[PDB]
RNA sequence: CAAUAGGAGCUUAC
DNA sequence: CCAAACACAAGTGGACCGTAAGCTCCTATTGCTTTAA
DNA sequence: TTAAAGCAATAGGTCCACTTGTGTTTGG
């Protein structure tokens, strides 16, 4: 993880995917001063792991691409280093339910 | 030549019809309905292996008209000719301008300009026969004669053969 | 006639002999040419000067 | 999973109020005398004093409901409403049992409190919008019932069955049976077009429409808009 | 004349969930029609002798593998206008992936 | 292949509204293309309330073949699916 | 929306059309997925089997 | 039922494949090449072989046959021509991405600009989505300007070196500027040309940049024979008993021929150079306009009458184009239509009928042990008396008219026939009323039949319809199958629609003087 | 309306010249692919029947009919009959009479001892059980595909077949 | 046993 | 500091705008030149 | 000298996508 001050440029940001297998990981310090998972409407968010990930996909019988989706970029998957593949749970509030829980699918 | 052929048919059925021993009445309509059927992409359908014991499945009703649908799926045995593969026969007709010899189901006639010339006709011979010194074409004779060409017609098809090669004709 | 696109239709019009009052009416009608190509509300505005 | 003409706003009981209102409702004590039970209600009366093996069951039964308030209060409905909707009225379920069984003459209750626990419990888990032995088929069957749980729990409390409704066995029998079929009532159907009917609900009150409101706002939050009025 | 059917009253019916009754409507209380198609190409070049019994693609060289499917009339001449503008609609009655 | 086998059929046992209006509709037809009733018909002659009577008396044969989002299915007879 | 230019985009491109929704089985008159059209109705053997001998096909 | 027997198996359509026509295909599925533009023979009964009113392309009258397939005009479909080019078009749909694919090939060997050595390139190929990876591949390859010998010893990949011109677009002209090396001698692609160079496109480079190699050739984008409809799609009118004139689409293919013949009259003889490109251009417009008459910056091919010609494009879309206005809605039989009445002595479901609406409708009845007295009553009772029958349909289609037969008496109905009898009472009918806002808004009701020709409607339901009985009418359908008869009795039925889910409330109340009554 | 497990065979762009019929050298059509499939779509091995499997088949199945339609209680002549119709009656004759006049196996015995002898491509497999031949020439010249092999056996084959060959 | 099309205009009920 | 590779912003494009229904009225190519009787 | 048939000829405001030009980074 390398938390920058100003700007990443774009040709520094191009040997970010470049340096397998390390990963890479930026965030700019602004970004970093509020922690939006404490936030109220910020659901708590769990990645998967691979077992758990399969047993979803196999109790619904769904396929990868049928769920819905989060971009690696947003920014609750970026706070959760996801990559591509990994899906998150999400235990949410319900008006009509009492309690919800939601999946989704990393681009 | 015959072949072991997985095929299908799918049916109508009336609700008039819908009684307690509906699919051996299904059977045996499939049995009347295929059992001699000639199909251009194979062949005559002359058996079915286990015809008793074909499995109607489950119909689906066609919604707006109420009428039944089978796949009835089973295995049978086919026969069909394929040009320049060799099948024997035995003659049926003679003619001066050849002869008919029924092969499997069907009945194969050879024209005079594809035979030995060896091979002479008579009209006036009891009985009635091609000749030779050394062959014989008589009715009742077996014929190993080579398929030359086949025209696909829906519901009788016909092969003209050739006996002009060796090892073919009298046997 | 040849360019009866881009010239103003309904410049003139059968005339209403229903009953009396609706042909006087209709002797009396005004049209803005203005199109209904356009949800501009305003000058369809009952307006102060129209006293 | 609920077919959305089948819910009617219904009072949560375990939400609302202060600590010692939901003490004096909930909390039953057997040992303690004047806390009890009311005698002239139960044939049982006098066996219940002093008892312990029940007394734990009326412990557990309290400490759902106290996990059931902590729950609606800081999780769900953290502002205090305690006014919903949700399926199975069971104010009309439980006046019609008073009917049909004539709860007058404030007769013996010869309804045991471990049966009422138990009854309770076997309803709370015959609540089924999703049905399968799978694990996860489990925890979203919980999730998806954990509010009517609530609320059937606040309701069929032992203190308040006992006093305020003064059900018998039968009563209770017919109670229970009729929240399970109304609830399997209560699911929406497969196969419904909950699309078109979502679509259709939001359109027509369109129809009936310095913060923007009414169908420009709703125009822009439809027409996603990058800057807004 | 006849009364239209447009667009909000067949939204109308998904809503109520009658599949049949709007294919009653679309189908046999409007232009209702059928054509032969390819079952190798796909496309509406049947040639039908029904009184012979005789069908023919004469593109595929096709006699056997034909299919006859019931359709809107309105859906023929979209398709016979998409074929007139180079596009080819090809109806498949059996999915392959 | 595509069949589920009659345990594991994780579908609601109650008869749903669609399922009972088209079964109703596909026997209401079949009667009235005069096929054999199963149930004692004593004064209705409408096939519509025919099928009624043979819908509550669980004697309508047919199936629901109820299709899941992925392809596969499961078959429920009409008489052992749960009617209201 | 934007018919004639869907349709060009699909030719030019060899979509396949699933033929899954609700628009695209109404403008083919066909049974939508939906609703009614949600599934299908087979005939039932076990129970048809269990009728008099007599009303039988002929 | 009402379609002659064939024996093919009836089957529904689960999968639509689209995709361009080959010119080898469009030739071959053709029954009749077109050449002559003229379209009566000489004004002499019959045309002229060979012309738009070919025979051979389908008959539009009802006592002749189709030439082709033997067929009336009721079943025949219509059979499409072909009408060769002298010279290739663009097809007007797809020059933008005609434009695209230039951009980004090599305009002279045929290959893609960057191969699979660029990383960048090498990741946009793996996108499964024929139109996402051909926007990668596009936003990449569209800026090397030469078709690189050498992937980045000497190692070649095959290519030539040539560099690339900045294509541009004027119209239907598609400008290639080759800036050199100054002077960017920039010249006119030609549809000719273009094709030549799509033609060899290598099989996988065409896999690349998103096409097919079975349904969608790049180089199918150009037209070079182009197949002419059959005349239902643009039959003739009469317009006072002995007047007729073309469709649109007609004339459009006749000046078509004109251009082509006029092609034809420049490669054979003096031709200074400023008439192959007029002619050709000539034709290139009308072949355009032939399909897409909205195309921007131009004039539009108009008609003698100041008119624009309807293009096929015109014709598609839009509220009142096929796609909306034919199959999205449509005007459908069995329907009625008039003012609506309040009557407090109705119950919630019921509707009163007219009578002369209750028997100009019909619903068919299929004959059966139950109901054949009652069905044979109607038949003696005649078409003009309630409850009679309008129709009797014989087993295989037969239809008789119970009007003009003069011997109604002499009729016995078989089992398995079918009756049109009258609209009756307690008959479940949808009842609609415009705008359709939600669901219920359009929801069955039992008939009664009346006098007196307004239709009836108990007045606890018009707070769902948002009706009122100040002019307003309503529309009524009528179920024509006990599929849709069962349908709508147990979907649509009014009392089934008392609550509603938009707020989970009732709909209907009581209103308007029973609540003041009542109070 | 007779269909199979042949289903598609959608058009490609490119056509293809070998599709025409020639026995001689191994193209018989896109019916009798390599590996054909089965009625669950299972893959299976190619079935190129001789005349005694087929034989023994066809008199299996009839017999088996036979003994469905009487509740559960010998010629060829007679047991073609078990079919519906004149004309499935004449052709169930005529091919079952073939099948008695070309028999050279007439036991289901020696068809397991050439099946299991045998078990190289089934249709010459199956024609070797069909067609008699004394050495290596008449193999090899009317079945011209055995040369370009290199697997021959034909010699001790054909002359343990031609052994087993039954009298007539 | 067979009753054109396209346009414009004025209206009806929301 | 002059060069290649590459990104962002601005301007000028396109496409669409409730539903159903009724009636009446007008127009459906026109004019000029050339050929044949 | 007149009639019929065929061919030719005129003068509303928003948003998104694509293309071009000018600025930034890394560096020969
Ligand atoms: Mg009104
Ligand atoms: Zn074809
Ligand atoms: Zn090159």
């Amino acid at each position: 993880i390398f938390i920058y001050q100003n700007n990443i440029t774009p040709s520094a940001n191009k040997m970010i995917p470049t340096v397998s297998p390390a990963i890479i990981e930026t965030f700019q310090e602004s970004d970093l001063v509020v922690n939006i998972t404490h936030h109220e409407l910020v659901p708590k968010h769990i990645r998967l792991s691979d077992g758990e990930k399969s047993q979803l996909l196999q109790r619904y019988k769904l396929k990868e691409s049928q769920l819905p989706r989060i971009q690696r970029e947003d920014p609750v998957a970026r706070y959760l280093g996801l990559k591509r593949g990994q899906v998150v749970k999400i235990i949410r509030r319900s008006e009509t339910s009492g309690r919800y829980a939601s999946y989704r699918i990393c681009l | 030549m015959f072949f072991l052929k997985d095929l299908s048919l799918i049916l109508t059925l009336h609700p008039s019809y819908f009684g307690p021993q509906m699919n051996q009445y299904l059977r045996e309509k499939l049995l009347t309905d295929v059992e001699g059927t000639c199909t251009g992409q194979f062949g005559y359908i002359v058996t079915v292996l286990d015809g008793m014991n074909i499995d109607v499945g489950k119909g689906r009703i066609i919604p707006g008209s109420g009428s039944a649908e089978f796949e009835v799926k089973y295995r049978a045995v086919v026969w069909k000719p394929f040009k320049g593969e060799v099948v024997d026969a035995i003659v049926s007709n003679v003619s001066p301008i050849g002869f008919f010899a029924d092969v499997g189901p069907l009945n194969v006639f050879v024209s005079t300009r594809l035979i030995p010339d060896n091979l002479v006709y008579n009209p006036s011979n009891s009985p009635p026969a091609y000749m030779s010194n050394d062959e014989l074409i008589t009715k009742g004779s077996k014929v190993r004669l080579k398929v030359v060409g086949t025209r696909t017609d829906v519901n009788e098809i016909y092969a003209i053969g050739s006996i002009k090669e060796d090892f073919l004709g009298a046997i | 006639q040849k360019k009866a696109m881009s010239s103003r239709a309904g410049v003139s019009q059968v005339l209403n002999r229903y009953t009396y009052s609706s042909t006087l009416s209709h002797l009396r009608r005004t049209n803005t040419p203005i199109g209904r190509d356009g949800k501009l509300a305003k000058p369809r505005q009952l307006h102060n000067t129209h006293w | 999973g609920l077919d959305g003409t089948q819910v009617e706003r219904q009072t949560i009981d375990t939400i609302p109020g202060s600590d010692k209102a939901f003490h004096k409702r909930y909390y039953v004590d057997l040992m303690d005398e004047k806390n009890s039970i009311k005698p002239d209600v139960i044939e049982y009366a006098a066996d219940i004093l002093g008892d312990v093996e029940l007394q734990k069951e009326l412990n557990s039964e309290y400490e759902q409901l106290v996990s059931d308030r902590k729950f609606l209060r800081e999780i769900v409905f953290v502002n205090g409403d305690h006014n919903w909707p949700l399926p199975v009225n069971l104010r009309r379920i439980i006046q019609n049992a008073q009917q049909i069984f004539h709860l007058d003459r404030a007769k013996a209750s010869d309804l045991t409190i471990p049966e009422i626990i138990h009854g309770v419990r076997d309803l709370c888990k015959k609540l089924f919008v999703l049905r399968g032995e799978n694990e996860l088929i489990k925890e979203a069957q919980q999730n998806a019932t954990s509010l009517f749980q609530c609320l059937v729990r606040a309701r069929l409390a032992t203190r308040r069955i006992l006093e305020e409704f003064r059900l018998n066995r039968d009563a209770f029998e017919w109670v229970l049976g009729t929240i399970e079929a109304q609830f399997q009532r209560s699911l929406v159907h497969p196969g419904e077009m909950v699309g078109v009917i979502a679509a259709q609900s939001i359109g027509e009150p369109a129809t009936q429409m310095n913060v923007t409101l009414g169908v420009p706002r709703l125009k822009e939050i439809l027409n996603v808009a990058k800057n807004i009025k | 004349g006849g009364l239209r059917f447009g667009e909000m009253e067949r939204d109308c019916m998904i809503a109520h969930g009658a599949a049949g009754f709007l294919k009653e409507r679309l189908m046999e209380a409007s232009d209702a029609f059928r054509v032969h198609v390819c079952g190798i190409c796909g496309l509406m070049s049947v040639i039908a002798n029904l009184k012979k019994n005789q069908f023919e693609c004469r593109s595929c060289k096709n006699k056997t593998n034909i299919y006859q499917l019931h359709i809107p009339y309105a859906a023929k001449l979209l398709f016979q206008e998409l074929m007139a503008m180079n596009i080819a609609p090809r109806l498949y009655t059996e999915r392959s992936g | 292949e595509l069949a589920i086998l009659k345990e594991e059929r994780t579908t609601t046992p109650y008869l749903t509204k669609y399922e009972r209006a088209r079964i109703l509709g596909t026997r209401a037809l079949q009667i009235s293309m005069n096929a054999p009733v199963l149930v004692d018909i004593e004064g209705e002659t409408d096939p519509l309330q025919i099928a009624m009577k043979e819908l509550s008396q669980r004697k309508i044969p047919l199936v629901i073949r109820r299709y899941l989002p992925d392809g596969s299915y499961e078959d429920w007879g009409c008489d052992e699916l749960i009617v209201d | 929306e934007e018919t004639v230019e869907i349709l060009f985009e699909a030719g030019a491109a060899a979509e396949l059309d699933d033929c899954r929704g609700v628009s695209e089985n109404v403008m083919l008159g066909q049974l939508a997925p939906m609703g009614t059209g949600a599934f299908d109705v087979m005939i039932d053997e076990k129970l048809l089997t269990s009728l008099p001998a007599d009303y039988a096909p002929t | 039922s009402q379609f002659p027997y064939s024996s093919a198996p009836l089957r529904s359509v689960k999968e639509v494949q689209f995709g361009l026509l080959s010119p080898e295909e469009i030739r071959a599925i053709s029954v009749v090449k077109i050449e002559y533009p003229e379209i009566m023979d000489e004004s002499r009964q019959r045309p002229r072989e060979g012309g738009l009113n070919d025979p051979k392309l389908g008959s539009i009258d009802r006592n002749f046959k189709c030439q082709t397939c033997g067929e009336g005009m009721a079943e025949c479909p219509g059979h499409f021509g072909h009408m060769e080019l002298a010279k290739p078009v663009f097809h007007i749909g797809f020059i933008p991405k005609i434009k695209k694919v230039c951009e980004c090939i090599c305009m002279n060997c045929g290959k893609l600009l960057l191969d699979e050595t660029n990383p960048t390139m090498a990741q946009a190929i793996r996108i499964r989505d024929p139109k996402k990876r051909f926007n990668a591949v596009w936003q990449l390859c569209k800026t090397k300007m030469v078709c690189e010998a050498d992937a980045p010893k000497v190692v070649s990949r095959g290519g030539c070196g040539n560099t690339q011109p900045v294509v541009r677009k004027d119209g239907m002209k598609l400008w290639g500027t080759w800036k050199k090396s100054a002077q960017p001698e920039r010249k006119l692609l030609t549809p000719g040309e273009i094709l030549n160079v799509f033609k060899h496109i290598s099989p996988e480079d065409c896999f690349r940049l998103g096409f097919n190699e079975d349904y969608a050739r790049p180089e199918w984008m150009i037209i070079t024979v182009l197949p002419v409809p059959p005349p239902q799609v643009r039959p003739s009118i009469a317009m006072d008993e002995t007047t007729q004139g073309q469709d649109d689409l007609t004339h459009k293919l006749s000046d078509i021929l004109k251009a082509n013949i006029n092609v034809q009259k420049l490669e054979m003889d003096g031709s200074p150079q400023h008439i192959i490109n007029e002619v050709e251009q000539l034709l290139q417009f009308h072949v355009a306009t032939y399909m897409d008459n909205d195309i921007a910056g131009q004039p539009q091919a108009l008609q003698k009458s100041g008119r624009p010609v309807k293009a096929i494009r015109a014709r598609l879309k839009g509220k009142e184009g096929r796609l909306r206005g034919n199959l999205m809605g449509k005007r459908v039989d069995f329907s009625a239509r008039t003012v609506i009445s309040g009557d407090p002595n109705l119950e919630l479901d019921q509707v009163g009928v007219p009578i002369s609406i209750a028997k100009t409708l019909s619903y068919p009845e299929t004959v059966t042990q139950y109901n054949i007295h009652r069905l044979t009553e109607y038949v003696r009772n005649g078409p003009n008396e309630h409850p009679g029958a309008k129709y009797v349909i014989r087993d295989n289609g037969d239809r008789i008219d119970l009007r003009y037969h003069k011997r109604a008496g002499d009729i016995v109905l078989q089992y398995g026939w079918k009756v049109e009898r009258h609209l009756m009472d307690d008959d479940p009918v949808l009842f609609n009323r415009q705008p359709s806002l939600h669901k219920m808004s359009m929801m069955a009701h039992r008939v009664k039949v009346m006098p007196y020709s307004t239709f009836r409607l108990n007045l606890s339901v018009t707070s769902p319809y948002n009706a009122d009985f100040d002019g307003d009418e309503m529309n009524l359908h009528v179920p024509q199958s006990e599929e849709t008869r069962a349908e709508l009795s147990q979907l649509c039925a009014v009392p089934l629609q008392i609550v509603s889910p938009q707020s989970n409330k009732p709909v209907m109340g009581i209103v308007q003087d029973t609540l003041c009554g009542v109070r | 309306v007779s269909t199979s497990t042949v289903g598609a065979r959608r058009r490609r762009a490119k056509q293809q010249v070998d599709d025409e019929e020639n026995a001689t050298l191994l193209r018989l059509g896109p019916e009798f692919a390599l590996k054909q499939y089965d009625h669950d779509g299972n893959e299976h091995d190619l079935i190129a029947l001789s005349l005694s499997e087929s034989r023994l088949l066809i008199r299996e199945a009839l017999k088996a009919r036979s003994r469905a339609r009487n509740g559960g209680v010998i010629d060829d002549d007679e047991l073609a009959k078990v079919t519906s119709g004149a004309v499935a009656n004449g052709v169930v004759k005529k091919t079952l009479d073939y099948l008695n006049t070309f028999a050279r196996f007439k036991d289901e015995e020696t068809c397991t001892a050439v099946d299991q002898l045998l078990h190289l491509h089934p249709f010459e497999i199956a024609q070797l059980s069909s067609l008699g031949c004394e050495d290596v020439d008449e193999a090899i010249t009317l079945i011209p595909s055995l040369a370009a092999k290199k697997e021959v056996n034909l010699q001790r084959i054909l002359d343990e077949l031609n052994r087993l060959e039954d009298p007539y």
